[PDB]
């Protein structure tokens, strides 16, 4: 039995449990903080609908807080199949401020792209499941959704923001609804009749603490290591049957930089990162008589089929010189992501990390971007040369060409993330570095 | 009649590495301070980012508020210290080879 | 071969292989200048100014000195 | 001038917090270049004298 | 009221989780770090790149310390989508580790599939597939770059980065030998497919530039990493009779503080079938229709997770003699121990045994030091194959002890054992402590 | 190479790099209590 | 006048053999050659002419 | 009271042989003590001296 | 720059020194310390007729 395991035991053993410092079989608990969550509703100031801005001032209500959820309720302007993620599309952009100050913004691509690269599993498909429709519904369906911010305080209690050590400073989100959301007011260009306006909540959890973490937060200075979010979006050079087209960017970024992330995409149908196909899945109505590569299946809009993405290959190039090898677009797709993140990367979305660990919180290497001064993105396209219509050219193609229609993949979104440090004292803050 | 509010107020803040600079034998704080500036390890710049040095420039800001104001201060973060050090001395360094003459210039600067 | 014979087990391994002892106790470290590769004493060219001759480090002495010297003639400027 | 000397103010201790605020020098350069601290060069960069001496050498 | 009605209700139970408070939640400190860079840098191999060719590369000394490595292979697709499976794992037939003329480790693409089967998971999997193989129904001619990643000791973590610049004076290779056939790539089944390319490869390295103090400490410092090997031997499999229980005991030649033992049963014409081909939707070529057949496996769809199609019954592992846990059935191997250890799904075909509490981690939570265990063996009892393979009413609706007809085809035996031992490194020079 | 990133390192990284505390390419494993693990079947009463 | 007698270098040396060297930019600390361990030793020499400029 | 004193290992058996017969002997004259001397830092083995209880002789 | 004449087309060089058309040394690469030594070519597409 077990005995003869812990019996057999010799020099090779002592690496192992000589001297031993650990057990695996007591858990020693820590005592922690008194303190409760509650969930309390903001309000919007202005007015709620498609296409307008509106914004929220956090009250003070409890002493720390953390996740922000953002609930819309839509209806659906056309049948199942019609929408893809359209309360991430709604919400166009979110900025966060405070002290007037901005600490951070965000964009619907970004909340795309974010899932793209970090949410995984089931949690993604939950995720999903906030923001779309996805048991088939049919028009006129209607749904809450609920979209998480991902502020670094939206994610970690460890970064919640102390409200109580603010006093003469205020917090501040601002929403910025698209003028368009497809399959809900919009298909493709076409506005959709009668379609419904958005009703908007914004809901914030609060922290309430007990009286000496209340009190250490109101008289100590607070730092908090945080993440940024970058972004600069640019005309992509357009590949064609013809050639591969080639692309240098300049990364107009700044401080440590964990990573960059980036995407191709037609700006017409939120989401699309790759091209058009007549394959099941790849366009509206693919694999049918019916079928057009003009147009996403939109309920499917996204894939991991690179046959249908734009990038051939990439590198980063600092300072005139290499950061590292040119490497296949499927390397920033699959392998990146592999290495660094664990999860799964749909087709026209890439990543490079300068981090060991560039999904967690824990720093684990940066590139310091305001160190760099001729930072460039070097991008080589892929030739748009297979036809779309026809699933033999579609599927049996090489490694260095796609879809004709890839060259409705005209933007490129080039996000970085990077640390910064939010400093509080004297119920005052703001940021570190610029 | 005071000491016990005052004495209420904690002097020791949880803050992110707590003890920050110095405390460490993975490499020194001098060295940091160099990296950044992009500068070889030379007596003026090993002088005035010593541990020596520092304590200087914090005795110095300790003192010179208890002197200045009613208030007694900690020592300030070293991060931000060094970030100030640093700072100031990519700004000026100025000296002839007369690293004490350079130095007392570049202290000023600091604790000021 | 021979059965009652001595056992040469690493004897030329210590003999001509592993360091030549006698140059490496007297002269524990290494040139940091442009003597890398010199045993020498003290620290970066301190007590340095010793030799390398046909193939292996050899102490710098006043019979090895003045014969190159006589051939080749260099300075020697410690 | 300004804050008449508060000697009833309690909270003299003010130990516990960072007043240093190192975010102005972050980035700078010798006295007011402008080449995004240009570390291009992967060495040491030695020490220059910069002697404060007047619009000649001697 | 509200928040605050949860902060006051305060009594004995509580003094438990929160009086004289140690901790918070609501402040994170992190760790302050080295000064470190990364980078992907090409290998230059040496040999001749092709079907089963014998190539190999000595990493260069572009960094200090070493991590992930993969190896990229392109391929084209030699039939329509449904042929390959994992065409770039099989490919790689195996992968060996020397370190100054030490062997350190090696691997095999069984064990890659075997590794997969085990530990990798969801997305991850998932992702894993994507790097390996044609999973968005490509048709044939189509050309794809894989990337199979290695899974050595540092090839899993920083924290076992081989310190490269500690082995100044002894080289690290890598030896990489490449299968004779790639199914749907250059063979369908015994059939040569005429007009398949060969691969084109490329090896990379990811190399870790340290700063100046810490790259001095690893350079001038001796160092002792607690890292992984991989014992392995194949083995003749007892194959079960159509008309009885076939039971085997399997000599273990293994040595050193085994964190596991792996195993699967295979048919070695069909990378990576653990099972039994039967006319059912997921197990055999053209399965569900007329034209199935259970003598070749829907190949793209190789894997499966019905039991049913395994040859296992039970086993138990006896150390000395002695039975180390009462013998457990195939399902127990296959459900339970990965469930409880691992938290994954493993596949039909492939068994887990752990003798650590935690073995798909990489500290240390309990081994069995086989170099103690004088003889240790692997007694298994083998199901009756006598069920129809080619009628979905008795390849489904048949019972615990028994499989299909066609699993007398899985022939084959592999016996993985995952252990531990020290790679020492010491001016200039490092190879794995115990010899066994 | 790689160079190029372990050079751009400012002020701004000094809360992140200066003075570090650890690394992430050394490991040591705690040294833990020897134990083993076996499962066994129980007794079950009633039918 | 003799291009191959210098007091560094030495007298009638050439440049070591090259395998395994340091591809790197950066200096490369040349450990000890020291012998440990009386089995699978290796015979390279070290970059000892290596200038460390970084 | 007393309760009963839970017994080690030594109820579960002594392993004698241990790691011995890995590499034992096969001649019937017992083989030369050979001490586990320093043979390098790092490529040792780990079975056991192999001694006969009885030398037969 | 480094020699002063006219190099027919075809023919390509590059020079380690500054003076590499005279006798005196005038900067050097030595390649018994560089382990691997590559040059990298990319031609021209054959497209004009």
């Amino acid at each position: 039995g077990g005995l003869s395991q812990l019996v057999a035991y010799g020099a090779q053993d002592v690496y192992l449990t000589g001297n031993p410092q650990i057990t695996f079989f007591k858990t020693v608990y820590r005592r922690y903080t008194n303190f409760a969550i509650e969930s309390i509703q903001q309000t919007i100031n202005g007015s709620v609908g498609f296409g307008n801005k509106v914004s929220t001032q956090i009250s003070r209500n409890g002493d720390l807080i953390t996740d922000i959820v953002v609930e819309f309720v839509l209806t659906k302007g056309g049948n199942g199949g019609t929408t893809y993620y359209p309360a991430e599309e709604l919400l166009q952009d979110v900025e966060l401020e405070i002290g007037g100050q901005r600490i951070d913004k965000h964009y619907n691509d970004w909340f795309r792209t974010y899932d793209a690269l970090f949410r995984m599993n089931d949690d993604r498909y939950n995720y999903r499941r906030m923001t779309d429709w996805v048991n088939n519904e049919l028009v006129g369906a209607q749904k809450r959704f609920y979209v998480p911010l991902i502020f670094f305080f939206n994610q970690t209690p460890g970064l919640a923001l102390p409200l109580i050590a603010l006093q003469y400073h205020e917090v501040k989100l601002y929403f910025t609804l698209a003028s368009q959301v497809q399959g809900v007011n919009y298909n493709g260009s076409s506005a959709i009749a009668g379609a419904a306006q958005p009703t908007m909540s914004v809901w914030v959890d609060y922290i309430f603490l007990d009286t000496q973490e209340r009190t250490r937060f109101a008289q100590l200075p607070h730092e908090y290591l945080i993440e940024q979010l970058q972004f600069t979006g640019s005309e992509t050079a357009t590949p064609s049957a013809t050639t591969q087209a080639s692309q240098n960017i300049r990364l107009n970024f700044n401080h440590p930089t964990k990573y960059l992330a980036w995407n191709f995409n037609n700006p017409t149908n939120y989401g699309q990162y790759t091209a058009l196909a007549n394959i099941p899945g790849a366009c509206s109505g693919a694999g049918t008589a019916a079928a057009t590569v003009t147009t996403p299946d939109y309920g499917n809009t996204g894939t991991y089929n690179e046959q249908l993405a734009v990038l051939d290959s990439a590198k980063i190039q600092l300072n005139g010189q290499d950061r590292f090898a040119t490497r296949k677009g499927s390397y920033f797709n699959k392998v990146q992501p592999y290495q660094s993140i664990g999860g799964v990367t749909p087709a026209g979305v890439y990543l490079y990390s300068f981090a060991l660990k560039p999904a967690g919180r824990q720093p684990s290497g940066t590139c310091n971007f305001s160190r760099i001064d001729n930072a460039t993105l070097s991008l080589t396209y892929k030739t748009c040369s297979i036809d779309a219509t026809s699933p033999a050219a579609v599927l049996g193609n090489t490694e260095t060409v796609t879809a004709n229609t890839a060259t409705l993949l005209t933007a490129l979104n080039i996000y970085a993330k990077n640390y910064n440090v939010l400093r509080i004292m004297s119920g005052m803050g703001g940021l570190a570095y610029a | 009649g005071n000491f016990i509010q005052n004495m209420a107020f904690p002097t020791e803040n949880p803050y992110k590495l707590s003890g920050d600079f110095g405390n460490s034998t993975l490499e020194p704080t001098v060295t940091a301070a160099l990296r950044i500036l992009h500068e070889s390890p030379a007596p003026f710049n090993t002088e005035f980012f010593s541990r020596k040095n520092v304590d200087f420039i914090q005795k110095k800001l300790i003192s010179e508020t208890k002197r200045y104001t009613s208030f007694d201060i900690g020592p300030q973060n070293e991060d931000e210290l060094i970030m100030m050090m640093a700072g100031i001395y990519v700004q000026d360094s100025t000296f002839d080879g007369n690293i004490k003459a350079g130095l007392r210039k570049l202290n000023t600067l600091v604790i000021t | 071969s021979d059965y009652n014979a001595p056992n040469d087990f690493m004897k030329i391994y210590y003999s001509n292989i592993v360091e030549d002892k006698k140059l490496a106790e007297k002269y524990p470290f290494f040139g940091t200048g442009p003597f890398t590769g010199l045993r020498c004493r003290k620290p970066n060219n301190v007590g340095c100014n010793t030799t390398w001759v046909s193939g292996q480090l050899v102490e710098l002495t006043p019979k090895l000195k003045e014969q190159i010297e006589c051939k080749f003639g260099i300075q020697y400027v410690k | 001038p300004e804050a008449a000397d508060f000697a009833q103010f309690a909270p003299k201790n003010l130990q516990a917090q960072n007043f240093l605020t190192a975010t102005q020098w972050i980035g700078v350069n010798t006295q007011g270049s402008s080449l995004k601290n240009a570390n291009y060069d992967l060495r040491a960069d030695p020490i220059i004298p910069k002697a404060d001496v007047g619009p000649w050498m001697m």
